[PDB]
């Protein structure tokens, strides 16, 4: 069913890359390949506020 | 009031003494006012500034985010994720209501206690020497200056100086 005048569907993945790892992608058609990468580092704990409240 | 001293049989406080919480009123021809106990209203502050320090200060905590996001269809573990809140809440509301009501009761019950003790110290200082009048008074059968007047604050007066001054004067105004 169209959903933004759409009837296909676009799963999306994500994973995490350690130091001295490869990541590779092998497809013959139907993927999105990615373009900017997000090198980080997690801080453990914190969470997300809902809320209209200013900054 | 537990100990009968405050509402009891001191009736009423004074609006007269700022300078502390338990004290005195004297009067002697060098005049009369209001003067506050500095021994025992300072150990009675110590205690309950140590009563709010114990509170709070033994409520330690570290950093935390409460906030969980969960999807459609994990609402068991949401379920169970809001019991734990929920139950944090209860806990903590019943403990800090009880808290107070019991420990106000404690504060209330300590004061009076306090104002009892010095009443008692007064009047271990001065025994026959002086009359008990109620509303926590004292009437001396011999004269007191002013020197003889701060020596009971001090907590120095000398009984058997006026011993012999007061005996004479205790068995006239009694016919
Ligand atoms: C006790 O009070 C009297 C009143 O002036 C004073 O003479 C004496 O020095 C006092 N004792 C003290 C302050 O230790």
């Amino acid at each position: 069913p169209k959903v933004r005048d759409q009837e296909g569907r676009m799963n999306y993945y994500w994973t995490l890359v350690e130091p001295g790892d490869k990541i590779t992608f092998e497809a013959t058609g139907n993927l999105v390949v990615p373009r900017y990468a997000f090198a980080m580092e997690r801080n453990a704990g914190s969470g997300i506020i809902i809320s209209d409240t200013p900054v | 009031g537990l100990f009968g001293a405050i509402a009891g049989f001191i009736e009423g406080g004074w609006t007269g003494m700022v300078d502390g919480w338990y004290g005195y009123h004297h009067q002697n021809e060098q005049g009369s006012g209001y003067a506050a106990d500095l021994k025992s209203t300072q150990n009675a502050i110590d205690g309950i500034t140590n009563k709010v320090n114990s509170v709070i200060e033994k409520m330690n905590t570290q950093f935390t985010a409460v906030g969980k996001e969960f999807n459609h269809l994990e609402k068991r573990i949401e379920n169970l994720n809001k019991k734990v809140d929920d139950g944090f809440l209860d806990i903590w509301t019943y403990n800090a209501e009880l808290l107070v009501l019991l420990e106000n009761e404690r504060t209330l019950d300590y004061h009076d206690s306090n104002v009892k003790n010095l009443y008692e110290k007064v009047r271990s200082q001065l025994k026959n020497n002086a009359k008990e009048i109620g509303n926590g008074c004292f009437e001396f059968y011999h004269k007191c200056d002013n020197t003889c007047m701060e020596s009971v604050k001090n907590g120095t007066y000398d009984y058997p100086k006026y011993s012999e001054e007061a005996k004479l004067n205790r068995e006239e105004i009694d016919s």
